[PDB]
RNA sequence: UCUGAGAGUUUGAUCCUGGCUCAGGAUUAACGCUGGCGGCAUGCCUAAUACAUGCAAGUCGAUCGAAAGUAGUAAUACUUUAGAGGCGAACGGGUGAGUAACACGUAUCCAAUCUACCUUAUAAUGGGGGAUAACUAGUUGAAAGACUAGCUAAUACCGCAUAAGAACUUUGGUUCGCAUGAAUCAAAGUUGAAAGGACCUGCAAGGGUUCGUUAUUUGAUGAGGGUGCGCCAUAUCAGCUAGUUGGUGGGGUAACGGCCUACCAAGGCAAUGACGUGUAGCUAUGCUGAGAAGUAGAAUAGCCACAAUGGGACUGAGACACGGCCCAUACUCCUACGGGAGGCAGCAGUAGGGAAUUUUUCACAAUGAGCGAAAGCUUGAUGGAGCAAUGCCGCG
RNA sequence: UGUACCAUUUUGAAUAAGUGACGACUAACUAUGUGCCAGCAGUCGCGGUAAUACAUAGGUCGCAAGCGUUAUCCGGAUUUAUUGGGCGUAAAGCAAGCGCAGGCGGAUUGAAAAGUCUGGUGUUAAAGGCAGCUGCUUAACAGUUGUAUGCAUUGGAAAC
């Protein structure tokens, strides 16, 4: 929403992102590609969530089996 | 709010609720750590920090208290004048339910809170709603009475079983105590005082 | 009767050369907040050598607060101990 | 977005400034003919409409005491 | 025009107040000059543990009371002196 | 009588210097998963962005004329209020934009000040005059209104008589002071007040209580000024300041003061950090720390500042006035195209920004305020109830 | 507000459990799948076909109507060290000298009392802080009494 760049690494298996789509950023820093200093919380607006998952499920936000 | 698994908590750790009801029982005298992985090596040399977790998850898993719970009483003995390790032995010991179950009127001590929480106990001149009230030895704790028919009254009115630390009085159902317990009716099942030291860590 | 007392600063005469002014120097060992140290400053108040004190440059003066005569002027020459230059 | 009290107010505040322009008025002509053609005659008059201001508030009462004592400073000076 | 008054500092459904000499304009639950004594509106008797003392040099100063603040003057007995000593 | 826990990580392995990370708390928190309830407290941190709509300060007929309504044959009785007048609207509520300095905290001197109502005490509250609201009529309009001419009332306004005491000077004494200077007289000169209302008694005359008024006296509260000390970063900001420094006479301010004025001078501050830049409301306090202290100035409470932006002034004891007035700028809206209306940083709420923060709620019932003798009246302050696991605590 | 609460009032376990982690720091491990691919990660680092670190499953652990992640502040950090660190070889002694202002500084006597110490008084608003007590079923919370810190003035002490 302000007017600075970053690269910001998709923490998941698999993204619906087509080159235009909003994501709503966290923080971290992954230690495998220099730069990269945030991440995208999954599930939350446009983005997906991470389906095929039931472990550490609140993270990636996938809804609860049931 | 508690775990519906005593027997598998109690048997990791050894000890029970002192009867050995939830380790001895119908099946199998298992007396090794649940689980698959229970039977293999590398048993000793827990760390300070393993066995002291491990034991204080004893102290508070014995009273059915949550860990919150505990922070709270122990923030209210610290302070006051010295070496306190009286006090809180007391204060520990003096929950209200349990007193009730060793009132000797329950079968056992979760059971006992479901009585305190549905009203069927009476303090000195008040009633009880919640299962939390710190007591304080001479308050005649009598016996509700509405609870005396009930189908369940055969092993409550057995209380001849009781500790010396409380004078039940059965019968009149007077329910007074007093002669706070020494560690001898404080069996080893937690018997330690570097807890203490943990939760001055941990609690300011 | 009895009269509230006025304020006094002692102070060193620094340069004199208005109508009736002189600007003096007080100073003072405030503490310091950390390392605890008397530090001496310095701070050049102004008077008035309104007659019968002079007080010309040099001259050891003793300074009594009083209402503002004007900007930056608030205080008075009184008694000279040591007069000299 | 209006209360009646602030209109009230409003409009009787003109009225009142006509008629306490017109006090004030009286009290600068009185001094300025006094110091004009100085004379102990009009100093009275310059005490009346001073002191009578001063009772009003029209005028602050501190203004009627600085006046009466600088206008009796000249006659002495004068006289 | 100090006016000695009442100023809420109880809690939800748990009032509590102190008779206190304070200014007309000062705010409700402010700033105050000297303290009188507390109130409970459920403390059954002694109801207002008044001072006796400096209530009796704020009224002779001229304090002005309330409706409720006369009130409880009047079952103590202040009333009494104060009008008294007038006379 | 205070009072302190460590570990991982450079090397084939070791010791040391040294940086990074973790174990603990905490918040005005947000997001993901999940979700039952109760007792407390918190809840636009961003756009001081713009605002639909509805509420947020009125009160007194025991100040006054008139009008209207209900009863009454009438005389009149009761009720109601558009307007004149008094009082309050400067309190209370919100926000933190601006502000790096007497703004603030602390200690002070106001021989350099004010204070309406209130406290105590002390003299009066007599008698006249001229006006205008409401109303009527006319012009101009859909209306808001506006203009013109007559008619009235008073606790509205303006004279007059009168000063116990006041205020201003004069005469010499007193006691003196901290330099200017205050303090007290005795005599004199000069100047100066107002309004009645309600009720009772009395054939009347007259008398009386109470409210209110003028002139004073005591204090107190509140406001204002000055001063010492404390109170951010930066020298990869070294000169700044021409009403700036001082005197004189005068003017002005509640008061001292270049606050202002005319003249005479050339000073003042600055390496012990001026000036400039950037940033920020300050404080009591919140979180953390064994301590020294670090950190944020939630809520609430003190002080200051602000009310679309920038100026000016009236009324008043007190404003240069959040929901008073005048002017300019910007913005929006209405119109019958001539003219006007507007200020949610008051309670909700809307749009927008944001990762994100709530009822377009009820009652003055308690507390608090303003007016009133009371009846009362007004109170989005306040007290409740919604909403939200937002935090603490408790129970399932 | 027919609200809190109360009663032998009907029915009845009926209306209610999630989240993180399990290689070490750090309490808690096995199988299946994948095969430097897909992925995890606060740090060391795991994955190249026998993965207790990934995915899935079982078990287990730390919490609980809350649990994790992210952001900010403090501690741990003696890691700006007045309390409380260093400058030969690890960061750090200017290339050296003459040196004003500043800081420090021989011994003895006298006075003053600016530092320094002490007594009295005033003040440092209330809430908060700590202690005790009371009241809410105890608590959270509310009230209650106690509880310093600094500044100014005055009276003494005279070792530095
Ligand atoms: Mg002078
Ligand atoms: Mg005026
Ligand atoms: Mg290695
Ligand atoms: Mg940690
Ligand atoms: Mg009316
Ligand atoms: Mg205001
Ligand atoms: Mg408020
Ligand atoms: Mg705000
Ligand atoms: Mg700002
Ligand atoms: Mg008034
Ligand atoms: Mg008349
Ligand atoms: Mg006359
Ligand atoms: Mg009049
Ligand atoms: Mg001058
Ligand atoms: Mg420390
Ligand atoms: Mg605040
Ligand atoms: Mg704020
Ligand atoms: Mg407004
Ligand atoms: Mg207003
Ligand atoms: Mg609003
Ligand atoms: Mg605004
Ligand atoms: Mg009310
Ligand atoms: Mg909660
Ligand atoms: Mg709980
Ligand atoms: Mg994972
Ligand atoms: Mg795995
Ligand atoms: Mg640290
Ligand atoms: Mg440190
Ligand atoms: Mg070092
Ligand atoms: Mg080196
Ligand atoms: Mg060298
Ligand atoms: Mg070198
Ligand atoms: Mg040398
Ligand atoms: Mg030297
Ligand atoms: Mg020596
Ligand atoms: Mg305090
Ligand atoms: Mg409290």
């Amino acid at each position: 929403t302000n007017g600075f760049e970053v690269l910001t690494y998709i923490p998941g298996e698999g993204h619906n992102l087509q080159e235009h789509s909003v994501t709503l950023l966290r923080g971290g820093r992954v230690k495998d590609l220099p730069g990269v200093r945030y991440h995208i919380v999954r599930g939350t607006l446009d983005t997906v969530g991470v389906e095929k998952r039931r472990q550490q499920r609140s993270a990636y936000g996938a809804k609860k089996p049931k | 709010k508690y775990t519906g698994s005593i027997f598998k908590r109690s048997r990791r750790l050894g000890f029970s609720l002192l009867e050995n009801n939830k380790e001895f029982s119908k099946g199998k005298k298992r007396k090794t750590i649940p689980g698959q992985h229970g039977n293999r090596f590398r048993s000793s040399t827990m760390s300070g920090y393993a066995q002291q977790l491990q034991e204080k998850q004893r102290m508070q898993y014995m009273y059915g208290i949550t860990d919150k719970q505990f922070r709270r009483l122990f923030r209210l003995v610290l302070k006051q004048r010295g070496n306190l390790a009286v006090n809180l032995f007391r204060v520990l010991e003096s929950r209200l339910d349990n007193i009730v179950y060793r009132m000797g009127f329950a079968p056992t001590r979760r059971s006992a809170r479901q009585l305190v929480n549905h009203g069927h106990v009476l303090l000195n001149d008040r009633t009880v709603d919640t299962p939390s009230i710190i007591l304080n030895p001479g308050d005649k704790v009598r016996l509700k009475a509405k609870t005396i028919k009930i189908p369940i009254v055969k092993a409550a009115s057995e209380s001849g079983v009781v500790s010396p630390f409380v004078e039940t009085n059965n019968k009149t159902f007077e329910g007074t105590y007093v002669r706070f317990p020494e560690r001898s009716e404080l069996p080893a099942g937690i018997n330690e005082s570097y807890v203490v030291e943990w939760y001055k860590r941990l609690v300011k | 009767m009895k009269r509230n007392q006025r304020k006094v600063l002692i102070g060193i005469v620094k340069s004199t050369k208005n109508a009736k002014t002189a600007t003096v120097q007080v100073e003072s060992r405030f503490k310091h907040p950390l390392y605890h140290k008397s530090v001496v400053r310095h701070k050049k108040y102004q008077a008035h050598n309104e007659g019968e004190v002079l007080a010309k440059d040099g001259d050891k003066v003793q300074i009594v607060e009083t209402r503002p005569l004007s900007a930056t002027k608030r205080f008075r020459i009184a008694k000279i101990i040591e007069r000299a230059k | 977005a209006n209360i009646k009290s602030n209109e009230k107010r409003l409009r009787q505040n003109i009225k009142r400034n006509l008629n306490n322009k017109g006090q004030k008025t009286k009290l600068k002509t009185n001094v300025k003919n006094f110091h004009k053609e100085i004379n102990l005659d009009n100093l009275g008059n310059v005490y009346s409409q001073a002191d009578r201001l001063a009772r009003k508030g029209i005028i602050s009462t501190n203004r009627a005491r600085r006046l009466k004592s600088r206008n009796v400073a000249v006659l002495n000076k004068t006289q | 025009m100090v006016k000695i008054r009442l100023m809420r500092m109880g809690r939800v459904h748990y009032p509590t107040y102190r008779i206190v000499a304070v200014d007309s304009r000062v705010k409700r639950d402010g700033k105050y000059i000297a303290l009188i004594g507390h109130l409970n509106p459920a403390l059954k008797e002694n109801k207002c543990k008044i001072d006796e003392a400096v209530a009796l040099e704020w009224l002779n100063k001229g304090a002005k009371p309330t409706d409720t603040v006369r009130s409880l003057f009047s079952q103590t007995g202040l009333w009494k002196k104060f009008v008294e000593s007038k006379k």
